[PDB]
């Protein structure tokens, strides 16, 4: 169809402006990480929950490795 | 997807560890994700956003603070997502100091 | 202008005061002028006393400008810790309470009263990474009818004059750190012979930070902070309408933000700076780490010979190669510096030059620059 590739679309071009967003604002989180992260966020998730996840697993291999 | 395994295979992204070589890390995130389940955060995504135009004037880049302001009006514009607020308190939270950011490539 | 001033002069100021009373065989011109003499002189004559517009400007140098001195050096003195530890653990009321005493304590407490109300600490934002030093600016709020001489978009610029100069004395004194750790130390380094090549790779680093900086400080002292401040006091006296302050008031704010690298031309040349504001503090860690060896072995060689009223021969071991690693390392960062200092002159080049030219004339002499050494 057309509106089913434009909703494809959609995603795509959010994934992009959030990619510079991650970037300008500093995060250790890349694309791959992020893809993620979107997805939870799309259910509806606390993003203090996660922020907090990701202080620690960040802080699991830079001082555990 | 279910959020319980999902919480397995963001651990093995972050870490190059496996999901069947550690149990603790993935206990750790079952520990803060379990009784906080479902959502019970509000979102005030205004503040926010005059919260981040404050951050990138501070850089002394001004160009950029309102780049960043068209750049933020495309995810109302567009409009598929769930909270545009939640994504935005999670990257906001995990920042360093750039200390000025020496580079911008502006897409 | 006229119904304007008149409506400004009651409503705001709260004032109630009827001063005032070919074309048309030129009938408008006469009254016109009388009445445009009359209204805005007696309009400045209540703002420049009652409202204290007079002190008000004074003191905008003072504090935004930091065109007192006392104050500021008192205030990093004293506000060095606090600042140097992240803006997670500040908080505001500590910063504005220590402040009001701090004032009392030096002299700025002869001060008229109206000024002293005026200031406050303003936070910025808490954001993590950033250290205190980086969210800290002066508030100097100003509130009635003066308001609309001074307007907030006034201020903002003036925030980012702050930031730039504010960068410039906290890094000032922390040369004046490095300097204090050069004469307070080597008058108890009398002791062995052995550290004076080293401490002299010091001592040139030093110095040639010195000449820079005291220079620029001698810059902005004599030709972004006093050629406007005669051009500002002059536009003051010569006003006959408020619209005289305002659009003069301006051009000095103006010619300030392009006399300092805030433009968008002159952001390169910030970028640059801001590597001798980042070796000048990492000169900091090169010095307290020689000292911070260096003084121990002397103390315990003190305590060996006490015991005995060869070991000590193995501390000479160490130090005899770590004398060069250390020595490489300054060196390696006299010839970073070198080659930033030398480009950041021959990247001068004419698009403007009328502010550049002026401080590379101070900042080159014995034209040991562009004579490549």
């Amino acid at each position: 169809a057309a509106a089913a590739a434009a909703n494809l679309n959609a995603v795509r071009e959010t994934m992009d402006v959030l990619l510079e967003i991650s970037r300008i604002l500093n995060t250790g989180l890349d694309m791959e990480t992020l893809s993620i992260c979107v997805r939870l966020c799309e259910q509806g998730i606390n993003p203090e929950a996660l922020s907090s996840v990701i202080k620690e697993l960040r802080k699991a291999t830079e001082a555990l490795k | 997807k279910s959020p319980n395994v999902l919480l397995q295979n963001l651990c093995c992204r972050i870490l190059g560890r496996s999901e069947a070589d550690v149990a603790q890390q993935f206990q750790y995130a079952v520990r803060v994700i379990g009784s906080n389940f479902a959502p019970t955060v509000e979102r005030d995504e205004f503040l926010v956003a005059e919260k981040i135009k404050k951050e990138l004037i501070r850089q002394r880049r001004e160009a950029d603070a309102a780049l960043f302001s068209e750049l933020h009006r495309k995810l109302h514009s567009q409009g598929v997502l769930k909270n545009k607020w939640s994504i935005l308190y999670l990257l906001l939270s995990l920042s360093e100091d750039p200390r000025r950011q020496p580079s911008k490539v502006s897409s | 202008l006229i119904g304007k001033s008149i409506n400004f002069l009651h409503q705001v100021c709260h004032d109630q005061t009827p001063t005032t009373k070919t074309d048309l065989e030129n009938a408008f011109q006469g009254k016109i002028d009388a009445a445009y003499f009359e209204t805005s002189k007696y309009l400045l004559d209540v703002l420049n006393k009652k409202y204290s517009l007079l002190d008000h400007m004074q003191a905008m140098r003072r504090y935004l400008l930091l065109g007192q001195g006392d104050f500021i050096r008192h205030l990093m003195d004293l506000l060095k810790p606090e600042l140097v530890r992240p803006a997670t653990t500040l908080y505001q009321h500590n910063l504005t309470g220590i402040l009001e005493t701090a004032v009392r304590a030096t002299n700025a407490q002869f001060d008229s009263p109206e000024i002293l109300r005026r200031l406050d600490v303003r936070l910025l934002e808490v954001s993590p990474g950033d250290t205190g030093w980086d969210v800290f600016s002066l508030d100097y709020h100003v509130d009635g009818p003066i308001a609309t001489v001074f307007t907030r978009e006034c201020m903002s610029h003036y925030l980012r004059v702050f930031n730039f100069l504010w960068r410039a004395k906290r890094m000032e004194y922390i040369l004046t750190d490095i300097r204090k750790g050069h004469m307070c130390n080597a008058k108890l380094l009398r002791n062995m012979p052995e550290f004076s090549g080293v401490l002299h790779q010091c001592h040139i680093l030093a110095s040639e930070m010195v000449h820079f900086i005291h220079q620029m400080q001698y810059y902005i002292t004599f030709e972004v902070l006093e050629c406007s401040w005669d051009e500002l006091w002059n536009k003051v006296q010569q006003a006959q309408d408020l619209d005289h302050i305002i659009a003069a008031h301006e051009v000095f704010l103006d010619t300030i933000i392009s006399r300092c690298l805030l433009d968008s031309d002159s952001r390169a040349l910030l970028n640059q700076l801001r590597a001798v504001f980042d070796q000048i503090i990492e000169l900091q860690n090169a010095q307290d780490a020689i000292y911070r060896a260096a003084l121990e072995e002397l103390q315990r060689r003190l305590q060996f010979e006490e015991k005995k009223k060869e070991e000590e021969n193995k501390r000479i071991g160490e130090f005899k190669e770590s004398i060069p690693k250390m020595c490489s390392q300054l060196r390696i960062l006299t010839h970073f510096y070198q080659g930033i200092v030398q480009q950041f002159l021959v990247l001068l080049t004419t698009s403007s030059d009328e502010s550049l030219r002026f401080l590379s004339f101070r900042l080159d002499f014995n034209e040991h620059y562009k004579a490549r050494e």
